[PDB]
């Protein structure tokens, strides 16, 4: 009972930048974990603000929220051809103040670099 | 005519459903949990108030024969139901606060039976409030053409300081107490991810509050009208406002139609726990 909207993956020349928007809708009460997978997280954020990692991101890309539109952006700078994989959105929410919580995966998008 | 056979109706219904709960939970007695075994005390504070609708219920068809000693007792009974109830349910409520808020229980991993002995408190309060109408009540004939009737019976002095006592206390302390400790319940729980860490500890959490809560809203809509009928009585008694003398009978069918309310409230609970939750 979620609609995952992904936006942003396309062509693009080696050496520039992305940016890919993830964003829910639904009937959702509350959202409270986001991030993006290639089955290894590449970087996450939660209601907080606190932003972690994986072990292969050097800080070099960043991740931001909107909870006004409840949309996330993860924006990757100096991409290289071996970045060219499969990246799938992920989002927990819970749909009711006494229900269980539970996430939801997105379709998908494909990244190419060069 | 009517009010025998609904009185009957009511009196099998309820006895019906609150020994089938009585059993099931009782079958497995010998490990419950805190909430379990509120339940099953407020259950077994209401089969007795079941068990005394016939009486009422010959009184309604002809007049009251039995005698003074069962009108004590039947009064006694009325009025210590709503004070088990409103006690347990403080009680209950308290223990899902410091479930959901502090996260510190101590009822299961701390003293074996800290809850036997809460209850046994409860009922013994229940039983020290409910002394004052086991010794103001009698069958007086009142010599109304054969029309002995259970009323009680004040030297008029202390009536107003007795129905006051009355409210103050059971409409006062287990209402303050569970509206603090749901608005601090509510307030943790809409803004926090896991209770606990789990997915399997923190569901079955918010289901028992699910079904507490809503057996506490039960609780309020059925006994509110009563006290609020007793307060505006208690009001008016105290030469406030709207004493005119032609609101009396007014007065006397709201307190007979709450009374009739507060009577279903025991029919009602057993379905309650029978369709959520199943
Ligand atoms: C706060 C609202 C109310 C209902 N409630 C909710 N919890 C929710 N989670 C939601 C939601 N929409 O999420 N809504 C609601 Cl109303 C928790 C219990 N609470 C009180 C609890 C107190 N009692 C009054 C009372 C109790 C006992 C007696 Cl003897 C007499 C009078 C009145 C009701
Ligand atoms: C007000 C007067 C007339 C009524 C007499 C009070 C009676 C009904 C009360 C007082 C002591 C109570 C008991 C105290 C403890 C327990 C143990 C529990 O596991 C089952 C219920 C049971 C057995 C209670 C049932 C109700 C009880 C028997």
């Amino acid at each position: 009972q979620v609609q995952l909207q992904e936006s942003g993956g396309g062509l693009v020349q080696a050496g520039e930048s992305l940016r890919l928007s993830c964003a829910a809708s639904g009937t959702i009460f509350r959202l409270y974990d986001m991030g993006w997978y290639r089955r290894e997280l590449v970087a996450s954020i939660t209601s907080g603000g606190s932003t972690k990692y994986g072990d292969s991101v050097k800080g070099r890309f960043t991740i931001s929220r909107d909870n006004a539109k409840n949309t996330v952006y993860l924006q990757m700078s100096s991409l290289k051809p071996e970045d060219t994989a499969v990246y799938y959105c992920n989002a927990e929410y819970r749909t009711g103040i006494w229900e269980e919580l539970l996430d939801g995966w997105g379709q998908g998008t494909q990244v190419t670099v060069s | 005519a009517f009010l025998p056979a609904l009185y009957s109706l009511l009196f099998l219904l309820g006895l019906l459903g609150n020994g089938a709960v009585a059993a099931v939970l009782l079958s497995r007695r010998t490990a419950l949990s805190s909430t379990d075994t509120f339940l099953l005390h407020l259950a077994v504070a209401d089969t007795l108030l079941v068990l005394t609708l016939p009486l009422w219920a010959v009184d309604a068809a002809v007049q009251w024969v039995f005698g003074s000693g069962l009108c004590k007792v039947a009064g006694a009974l009325f009025n210590i139901n709503f004070y088990a109830g409103a006690l347990l349910l403080a009680c209950i409520s308290f223990d899902r606060y410091l479930n959901i808020v502090h996260a510190t229980q101590l009822y299961r991993r701390g003293p074996p039976a800290r809850v036997t002995l809460t209850c046994l408190a409860v009922w013994g309060l229940c039983l020290l409030f409910a002394l004052p109408d086991f010794i103001f009540l009698s069958a007086h004939h009142d010599e109304r053409l054969n029309a002995t009737h259970c009323q009680y019976n004040f030297p008029q002095v202390g009536r107003t300081a007795l129905r006051v006592l009355q409210l103050v206390a059971g409409f006062l302390l287990p209402l303050l107490v569970m509206a603090y400790c749901y608005a601090h319940i509510l307030a943790r729980l809409k803004s926090v991810r896991l209770l606990s860490g789990s997915r399997e500890k923190d569901r079955n959490l918010r289901r028992i509050t699910r079904l507490v809560v809503v057996v506490v809203v039960a609780f309020a809509l059925c006994w509110t009208p009563y006290h609020l009928v007793v307060l505006v009585d208690i009001l008016m008694d105290l030469g406030a406002l709207a004493r005119n003398c032609g609101r009396e009978s007014r007065v006397d069918v709201a307190k007979s139609v709450t009374s009739g309310l507060g009577y279903m409230h025991c029919c009602l609970n057993p379905l309650l726990y029978a369709f959520v939750g199943v």
